[PDB]
């Protein structure tokens, strides 16, 4: 389904999720397209930090739905 | 069509000034001769006896409507208060049709007297509060040179001037320009593009952009000295390239008007200049141009001269025809007429004045802005305050992560800071509107537990923690 | 060889620079363009502000980077 990745600096991105599919695809997928590893993203939906071992029943992701993705920087 | 809420109210009371009896009056006391008459509120010489320099354009309005309406028949309802006209007509209404071959008088702009306006559009210019515009002459002592900004605010009576609206600001934008130590010049594609949006957040809160400041200090020698003295009797009071910047900003921005033919007319704008007084300090002051020859001739024929004072006059190509200028002068033995055969004439007699000031501290009715005006403002990449998302765990943060509500919509009322939540746009917009009109509003406090209580400030907050 | 330096208005400067000379060097070019004094002169890189002491090969400024150009006295 369609849904609306977007990070912190206000980029989105549109990706595709099944209503029934882990996080850990969409963790996967930006890890193909933007080559981030996993312990910099950081998905976060309703005010709760989505963890990556989850489902989208648990948070009820629905199509249409806006992400909200931060990454980290760090100077060390 | 309908005028502003300000503009309808001033025209319906009458504001007649009333006399008590004297020992000239011969009459009874159940009566009035002269003497004892209701004064009306246009004539000047009541005006400069309370030192008002000007009569309020609305009681100029009722100058004129005894002149248009009349005892008579008339059945016209003309009501004259249009623009004065220096352009040609080419039709001109005779055998003389193009303009390159043939000119008659009743189409030719007769020469320009150079008579001073006696009204006034705003009467008096006044402000919120003495933390606002500290902050814009922060700007230059950070730094060291010259700022720019656009004022939003609105308009209400005034009741010391007879029939007189005054001027209120609530806050200052600054667009994005390139300072320089002896002037400054902007691109203006950018900032039109840029006021856009300001004039859409602009709507929900009840804000309107009625004025511009910038700044002109000149420092001493930073010690005991403030600033110089630059604009003084002798010296210009307004420059002539200034002149062009606010010449065209109230033709962009017209004031709505029943009475005109046109449907506009008498824009109520104010220009304000930071200059500094005679002696010792940075007192400000605002002038407003004129409407009946400047605002017209600015189309047109207005070239930049050498002289702050004066403006060069250029010549016709073709379609820009222009009648000379007059003005009056001492020479050296005595006082003459009319001189002016010569370009350069000055623009310091085309400016009406405006009586400018900061309310008291003790009591208002209310000031609405006030929330720290600390915050790092949008466009001021000169200075350091032009932060990223780590102002926002530095200025708000929904203080020490757990806020009274008390302390925390006493700082969400920001001017700037509420157009920089609304950039993200991460709320959705019927939930902004009620969030800024919570701000700006009194009762908050049914409306701002149903803010904390939605899904979209709890999302704020959240992205906000794990960032920096 | 070729650089690009932009200011907040949003008109960006063409500058020659030679790719192994001081950041003074490109103080003094752009004042001869326009007549600024490239002592409140200040070159932003990224956010990271160039000392006019150092050159352009320790920063790593490559060929035709967008550049920023800001004024700040000292003093004032
Ligand atoms: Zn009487
Ligand atoms: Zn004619």
């Amino acid at each position: 389904m369609q849904i609306f990745v977007k990070t912190l600096t206000g980029k989105t991105i549109t990706l595709e999720v099944e209503s029934s599919d882990t996080i850990d695809n969409v963790k996967s997928k930006i890890q193909d397209k933007e080559g981030i590893p996993p312990d910099q993203q950081r998905l976060i939906f309703a005010g709760k930090q989505l963890e990556d071992g989850r489902t989208l029943s648990d948070y009820n992701i629905q199509k249409e739905s806006t992400l909200h993705l931060v990454l980290r920087l760090r100077g060390g | 069509i309908k005028e502003l809420a300000v503009d309808e109210e001033l025209e319906k009371e009458d504001g007649l000034i009333p006399r008590q009896k004297s020992k000239l009056c011969k009459h009874g006391d159940r009566g009035m001769c002269e003497y004892c008459s209701p004064l009306p509120p246009w004539d000047k010489e009541y005006h400069e006896k309370n030192k008002i320099k000007h009569i309020s354009f609305h009681s100029y309005l009722k100058k004129l409507n005894e002149n248009a309406n009349k005892k008579e028949n008339g059945s016209s309802y003309i009501s004259p208060l249009s623009e004065p006209d220096f352009r040609i007509n080419k039709r001109c209404h005779n055998g003389h049709e193009p303009w390159p071959r043939g000119i008659c008088s009743k189409c030719q702009p007769s020469a320009i007297t150079l008579q001073q306006q006696e009204f006034r559009m705003v009467d008096h210019v006044e402000f919120q509060k003495s933390e606002i515009i500290n902050e814009f002459i922060q700007a230059w002592r950070y730094t060291g040179m010259q700022r720019f900004g656009y004022m939003y605010g609105s308009y209400s009576k005034y009741d010391n001037t007879p029939l007189g609206i005054k001027a209120v600001v609530e806050a200052i934008y600054e667009p994005p320009q390139h300072d320089e130590q002896d002037g400054l010049t902007m691109d203006v594609e950018q900032v039109k593009n840029e006021m856009l949006q300001i004039d859409r957040q602009a709507q929900e809160m009840g804000l309107s952009r009625i004025g511009l400041i910038f700044t002109d200090l000149s420092d001493a020698g930073a010690g005991d000295g403030s600033v110089f003295c630059k604009r003084h009797k002798d010296s210009f009071f307004l420059s002539s390239l200034e002149v062009i910047m606010a010449a065209r900003h109230q033709t962009r921005h017209p004031n709505v008007s029943k009475y005109s033919e046109q449907g506009f007319f008498s824009s109520k704008f104010v220009t304000c200049v930071i200059s500094g007084n005679l002696e010792g300090e940075i007192d400000i002051s605002s002038y407003q141009v004129s409407t009946e020859a400047e605002a017209l001739v600015t189309a047109d024929m207005i070239s930049g001269s050498t002289f702050p004072s004066m403006a060069y006059i250029n010549d016709t190509t073709d379609e820009r025809y222009v009648p000379e200028i007059f003005y009056m002068k001492s020479n050296e033995y005595g006082i003459t007429v009319k001189e002016n055969a010569k370009p350069a004439f000055p623009v310091d007699y085309l400016l009406v004045t405006l009586t400018h000031g900061f309310p008291n501290t003790d009591t208002e009715t209310n000031s609405k802005f006030v929330s720290s005006t600390g915050f790092p403002w949008s466009n001021r990449q000169a200075m350091g305050q032009s932060q990223d998302y780590q102002e926002l765990k530095k200025y708000l943060f929904n203080v020490a992560s757990s806020g009274d509500f008390n302390l925390l919509h006493e700082k969400i009322s920001n001017f700037h800071l509420l157009l920089y939540i609304n950039s993200l746009q991460i709320l959705s917009p019927d939930e902004w509107k009620l969030l800024i009109e919570s701000a700006v509003k009194n009762e908050w406090e049914e409306s701002l537990l149903k803010l904390v209580s939605s899904a979209g400030w709890q999302t704020l907050v959240m992205i906000l923690q794990e960032s920096g």
